[PDB]
């Protein structure tokens, strides 16, 4: 790893962290009331440890 | 939209045991490479996780014996080989 490269990995990286995305939003405040509500549909209830 | 079939997913009949392929040499192995190959998973992708795994299989008795038959015709087998004539010829008879 040259110093060009040492310096492109850098850029990839922190562009990665940068970039905005909801996901982490909706995982911890929307994706639970949805599992809620289809736990209580399907025929099979949730098994869980 | 609702989709029954996505809703009311159970365990189809003979479950346990309905991929067991018919063999008499390792059957729970086989039975579990079975199940592991027909669920789409490949052995590549699943590892060391492949290698002592065992299955529940059709060839094994519940007594855990290897059988080949369906139960009631060994008990039938073993019934017919004794069946002594009912009416015999003998000579002294009254």
């Amino acid at each position: 790893v040259n110093d060009l490269t040492r310096r492109t990995m850098t850029g990839v990286m922190t562009a990665m962290r940068q970039v905005k995305t909801m996901t982490p939003f909706y995982i911890q405040h929307m994706c639970p009331t949805e599992l809620s509500v289809l736990a209580s549909v399907t025929v099979t209830p949730p098994f869980q440890v | 939209t609702a989709s029954p079939a996505d809703t009311n997913v159970v365990p189809a009949k003979d479950a346990p045991t309905t991929n067991s392929p018919p063999s008499t040499t390792s059957p729970n192995q086989a039975a579990a490479d079975a199940n592991q190959q027909q669920a789409g998973i490949v052995s590549s992708q699943s590892g060391p996780n492949a290698v002592g795994d065992s299955a529940p299989s059709t060839s094994v008795n519940n007594d855990g014996d290897i059988i080949t038959r369906p139960t009631s015709d060994s008990i039938a087998a073993v019934a017919n080989a004794t069946k002594p004539a009912a009416v015999v010829s003998d000579p002294q008879s009254m």
